[PDB]
RNA sequence: CCGGGCACUCUAACGGGACUGCCCGCGAAAGCGGGAGGAAGGAGGGGACGACGUCUGGUCAGCAUGGCCCUUACGGCCUGGGCGACACACGUGCUACAAUGCCCACUACAAAGCGAUGCCACCCGGCAACGGGGAGCUAAUCGCAAAAAGGUGGGCCCAGUUCGGAUUGGGGUCUGCAACCCGACCCCAUGAAGCCGGAAUCGCUAGUAAUCGCGGAUCAGCCAUGCCGCGGUGAAUACG
RNA sequence: CAAGGAGGUAAAAAUGAAAU
């Protein structure tokens, strides 16, 4: 029933602490479907690659932001006691939800 | 010439980043140019400390900051000043968690950002240039470096004629992506103008 | 008598008197010779030595240059006693 | 006039439509992205600083 | 193209307005196109700037979509060497 | 009813092929393997891995297709039939090593590169 | 400067025919890369061969393309600022290239209306030894005929 | 057959045959003998004289055209002569009206090239 | 006719709709 | 669409996968040719990566900065104008001169991206631009979008013509304090030049050239036919 | 199988550029 997202610009930091909360949760009695990878919203951008006016030949960037899925069955205060307020992020974005 | 940024061309294999925090639109904006003034208000008051980097995070109005420091000497113990209210003075627009930290570089002939930073003071110092350039290499090379290589360019020692200081000992290739190469650069206020320095430090990886 | 511009700051220097167009330590310099290239009723009173006056070469035929100071060139065209696109251009 | 022109970019009063986009780190006016609030040349300089949070090289 | 706004300058009309009971001289000024014709006080006459000074355009009838400054061309052309 | 592999791609076109032992060589999907593919001439080539078997229509064709445009489709199909066949038959590789039926064809869509107006074509230029 | 001798690009078979030469007539047909249209126009004009006369347009095309093969051509070569031309053999390659792109062109140069038409006209014409193609063909071999003299240049 | 001032188009589709009025182009013609009751697709050749008279005396009254509307858009022009605007300046000058670029191109007003050269 | 405003391919290539290209069904 | 299942497809995270390692021939070696080996090969195809230095190259108008100069002003605010001027000349382009074509209707098949101070389903008015409503969407969930070339049907029949769309009149809509100078669309009517280009001149060797549409940045709006990306169909030729 | 010596030698294609 509980719902949780992690969104991520370093994918090696989500698919690290998105797989501890997988753990976490499996060894506290319930039943954990895996780090759900949804699809990353890339977002580019393209810049003259000099100050003054060289058109042709420039350099582009890119901001990857990861999304990834992790769903917990029963929301017992069991799994929810560790999953509560033991956060090890690095500044990941969670969101958590029960629908 | 025209070489990129031997940093920028890491960033995600080897040489992580330097503002490491994640938000969507909306927010990014805001706290990007925060993040920004912590750096410039910070640099102001702490170059006498000489700081390699300054390294921060954040998690929701937790905003961590990370000092590093060859000799973290303007810190001096708890309530002796240097860091209380100099601390605390980065949330008056802030107001979040100022959590300012400090780190001991340990050799600051390995530290790129310091070595181009003395190397400036002594172009202020009136020194001779090209002889303040080898000194730097050697004694970068002098402390277990696998390879260095200093550049100071424009206007040396005055006189009217824009010239380029090279100096370069043992290994430093720049388009090898395993290369673990530190760069720093800085620039050198003079009552003649403003020349910049360059500062690449290598050493091995795979 | 000077009849056209092909420089700006130089135009505005004669004209309104506008100085923030060229050097500042230039501007009596760049004056006198303006002047000089009012006054001149034939090429051949551009002749001073200061100036070091000559013809151009080449596309730039029918151009002459007397000098300013430096590498830098007053480059206009005299003909029938008027000059025209006056320019204040570095010689390259 | 770039002094108390970058004054009326953040000061923003007196119709919707006379209000602009500006780089902060500079002042520039062109190529302002709305997603950093910088321009391309100060976005540039950053980005290979690594001072832009997950901003990196675009290799495909 | 406007259609439910159609609108005029409120200064320019406040100006032609309290100058329009019973009769006026046609000593009046402005200094935008940005309005519009305006019905009643056509005998007028509007001196409408063009950038650099104010050209008495007169009404009579004719115009109105036409706010003011195409009565008072900016440019100067003239001719090209010939 | 049944189920035999099927992984045909070809430029950014996905198939997934099955074929069913009846003698009803049969369709899937919208249509047709006519009607969908009507007026393309070069539809028909997809069944050419079957000709070159002994399948005059031994098999009921199931290929739901994805992605790209016909061709590429008709294209990821061939793969997939011949991925079938191959699959529950191993001797049947023999045919389609020497006539190259098994292939992904690696030849995509080239990236529009800066400076160039599109791919390779450079934007033209005068000196003058 | 050709360090490699550029190897020989390879086509695919059509359907109904296995041909390893009517997909490259279809090709010279294709447009803005609209092969559709281009295999529609020459299987179009193929049942329009069967009308005006009882053979396989199989043979009609087949015959056609070998009617308007260059023998021999011209070639313009050395000395005297490239001066000469020395008339040269063909080669089987550049003889079936010359063939139907000489068939496509003089079958749009046709005042027929429709494409399909012109190029099964110009096929039977062709095949016969009549079309503006076979005009073609001739003339090329004719420059090449005129050219003898310095052709012991050769090369 | 003579139906405004025109009379030209013979075997050509009277939705089509139409177009050629100074007054009807495509969308007045189909909309024309729609209201009238004609089929569009008819020969031109002076088919059922009635459908004729009929479409002559809708098209022909309705809406003004031929060389009476083209008397009222010279008129419209005409318009902008007295002590007329700056789109009138545009009309006397020959010039583009509606303010493109004239630096290049507006050669469909003021006409093929002249060259000054100097 | 990419450029007349009074076609489906016209109202394409000016990315606008209309009544030469109503907006689907 | 549900029950349920996740083997297929896809998603994204680490991996395996050829190193001419194996066969024949050549050679002193490097290597080269050829052949089963497989999805793939003798740098697989593309990216990012640009040596010592050269051009007194470019950039004081991104920014920093030495020197010179201006300070009731070369600074500051405002309304208006101008950057959009046009007898002409050149560059890069867009749309065409048509029938492998145009128009209308029906009907398919993408990728890469953007959106809750917005994208806006579905209804309602409207020829339409668009306006009233109003559901869902912090978005592999909802929406932008139906991709277009293609196919099927039907109509024009080669004539400046159902080609071509410029220019101009009129009527409207939307953003915006306001669109005269100078905004984009919508609708009516006009329908020009052009029937394929002189001397010259450019691009591309395989998903390539050509051709077709789609996205994004900037952005109230837009003069974008531009630039940066995406996929659809898909040639020709290389003797030398 | 490894060249020493003898001989027929390209065309149409001119100029310089603006302080050391
Ligand atoms: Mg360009
Ligand atoms: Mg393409
Ligand atoms: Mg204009
Ligand atoms: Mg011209
Ligand atoms: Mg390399
Ligand atoms: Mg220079
Ligand atoms: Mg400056
Ligand atoms: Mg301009
Ligand atoms: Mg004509
Ligand atoms: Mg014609
Ligand atoms: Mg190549
Ligand atoms: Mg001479
Ligand atoms: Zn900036």
């Amino acid at each position: 029933k509980i719902r949780i997202k992690l969104r991520g610009f370093d994918h090696k930091t989500l698919d690290a602490s998105a797989q501890k909360i997988v753990e976490a949760a499996r060894r506290s009695g319930a039943q954990v479907s895996g780090p759900i990878p949804l699809p990353t919203r890339v977002r580019r951008f393209t810049v003259i690659r000099g100050p003054f006016k060289h058109k042709d030949s420039r350099e582009h960037f890119e901001l990857r932001t990861h999304n990834r899925l992790v769903d917990i069955i029963n929301p017992n205060r069991k799994t929810i006691e560790q999953l509560m307020t033991l956060d090890l992020p690095t500044g990941v974005e969670i969101e958590i939800k029960t629908v | 010439g025209n070489k990129i940024h031997p940093i920028g061309f890491r960033l995600g294999i080897t040489r992580d980043w330097e503002s490491r925090w994640y938000a969507g639109k909306k927010q990014y904006r805001h706290l990007l140019l925060e993040d920004q003034r912590i750096r410039g208000l910070l640099e102001k008051e702490l170059y006498s400390a000489g700081l390699a980097r300054v390294d921060i995070e954040r998690a929701a109005d937790n905003v961590a900051v990370t000092v590093h420091v060859a000799k973290p000497g303007v810190v001096i113990g708890r309530g002796g000043e240097r860091i209380r209210v100099l601390r605390e003075e980065l949330a008056k627009l802030t107001g979040k968690n100022v959590a300012l930290n400090v780190q001991e570089v340990q050799n600051p002939n390995l530290s790129a950002p310091l070595v181009a930073q003395r190397v400036a003071e002594q172009i202020e110092r009136r020194f001779a240039v090209r002889r303040a350039i080898k000194q730097a290499v050697q004694r970068v090379m002098e402390s277990g470096a696998k390879g260095a290589k200093v550049i100071v360019s424009g206007r040396i020692g005055g006189a009217e004629q824009a010239r380029t200081e090279w100096a370069a000992q043992g290994r430093v290739p720049l388009h090898t992506l395993r290369a673990n190469i530190d760069y720093g650069f800085a620039l050198a206020r003079t009552t003649y103008g403003v020349l910049g320095v360059k500062a690449y430090i290598f050493l091995g990886e795979v | 008598g000077i009849k056209s511009f092909k420089h700006k700051g130089l135009k505005l220097l004669f004209e309104k008197g506008v100085t923030s167009g060229v050097p500042a330590q230039d501007v009596d310099r760049i004056n006198d010779r303006l002047q000089a290239i009012d006054t001149a009723t034939e090429i051949g009173e551009l002749n001073r030595q200061i100036y070091k006056l000559h013809p151009l070469k080449g596309d730039r035929e029918g151009y002459w240059s007397i000098t300013v100071r430096a590498n830098w060139r007053i480059t206009f065209q005299f003909i029938n006693g008027d000059a025209y696109i006056l320019n204040y251009e570095d010689y390259h | 006039a770039r002094k108390a022109l970058i004054e009326k970019a953040k000061r923003t009063p007196k119709f919707k439509v006379r209000a602009y986009t500006r780089c902060v780190r500079c002042g520039r006016a062109r190529s302002v992205y709305r997603f950093f609030g910088l321009c391309r040349i100060c976005l540039r300089e950053l980005a290979h600083k690594g001072q832009l949070p997950g901003v990196r090289k675009a290799s495909w | 193209s406007l259609k439910k706004g159609v609108f005029v300058d409120d200064h320019l009309l406040e100006k032609v307005l309290e100058l329009n009971a019973k009769g006026e001289k046609r000593l009046i000024k402005t200094w935008s196109r940005r309005s519009t014709i305006v019905p009643e006080m056509v005998g007028h006459t509007i001196a409408v700037y063009n950038g650099k000074q104010h050209v008495p355009v007169y009404i009579t009838e004719n115009m109105v979509g036409h706010k003011l400054g195409e009565f008072a061309p900016t440019r100067t052309y003239r001719g090209h060497g010939k | 009813m049944e189920q035999y592999y099927g992984t045909g791609r070809r430029k950014e076109a996905v198939a997934r092929v099955f074929l069913r032992p009846g003698n009803g060589k049969v369709t899937v999907n919208g249509q047709d393997f006519n009607e969908y593919f009507q007026g393309l001439v070069r539809a028909v080539a997809a069944l050419e891995p079957l000709r070159a078997v002994d399948a005059l229509g031994h098999f009921d064709a199931y290929i739901t297709v994805r992605g790209g445009g016909k061709s590429g489709q008709i294209d990821a199909i061939k793969l997939g039939i011949a991925r079938a066949l191959v699959q529950y038959n191993p001797d049947y590789r023999a045919k389609l090593k020497p006539l190259g039926f098994l292939t992904r064809d690696a030849r995509v869509v080239e990236r529009k590169k800066y400076g160039k107006h599109k791919a390779r074509r450079a934007p033209q230029y005068s000196k003058r | 400067a050709r360090r490699r001798r550029a190897e020989v690009r390879q086509l695919q078979p059509d359907l109904v025919y296995g041909d390893v030469l009517v997909t490259a007539f279809i090709n010279k047909i294709m447009r803005d890369g609209k092969k559709n249209l281009a295999a529609r126009i020459f299987y179009d004009a193929c049942k329009i061969i069967q009308e005006k006369t009882g053979q396989e347009p199989l043979k009609v095309f087949k015959q056609a393309v070998e009617n308007v093969k260059p023998r021999m051509e011209v070639r313009s070569r050395r000395v005297g600022g490239a001066n000469y031309q020395v008339p040269m053999e063909v080669s089987p390659r550049r003889q079936q290239s010359l063939a139907l792109r000489w068939l496509v062109q003089a079958a749009n140069q046709r005042p027929e209306r429709r494409a399909a038409v012109r190029i099964a006209h110009e096929l039977m014409d062709a095949a016969e030894g009549k079309g503006g193609a076979v005009k073609k063909k001739e003339d090329v071999e004719r420059m090449a005929e005129a050219n003898r003299a310095y052709a012991h240049y050769r090369w | 057959a003579r139906i405004a001032g025109v009379e030209i188009p013979r075997n050509k589709r009277v939705d089509v045959a139409l177009t050629y009025i100074y007054g009807i182009g495509k969308a007045r013609a189909k909309e024309a003998l729609e209201k009238t009751g004609i089929n569009p697709a008819t020969r031109v050749k002076d088919l059922t004289e009635a459908e004729v008279v009929r479409l002559r005396e809708y098209v022909e009254n309705t809406w003004k055209l031929e060389g009476e509307l083209r008397a009222e858009v010279a008129a419209n022009i005409k318009r902008l002569m007295d002590i007329g605007c700056y789109r009138g300046l545009r009309h006397r000058r020959g010039l583009p009206v509606r303010g493109q670029r004239t630096r290049t191109n507006a050669r469909t007003r003021k006409g093929p090239r002249k060259t000054v050269a100097g | 006719g990419k450029g007349d405003r009074r076609t489906r391919r016209g109202k394409i290539w000016r990315g606008t709709y209309g009544k030469y290209r109503p907006r689907k069904k």
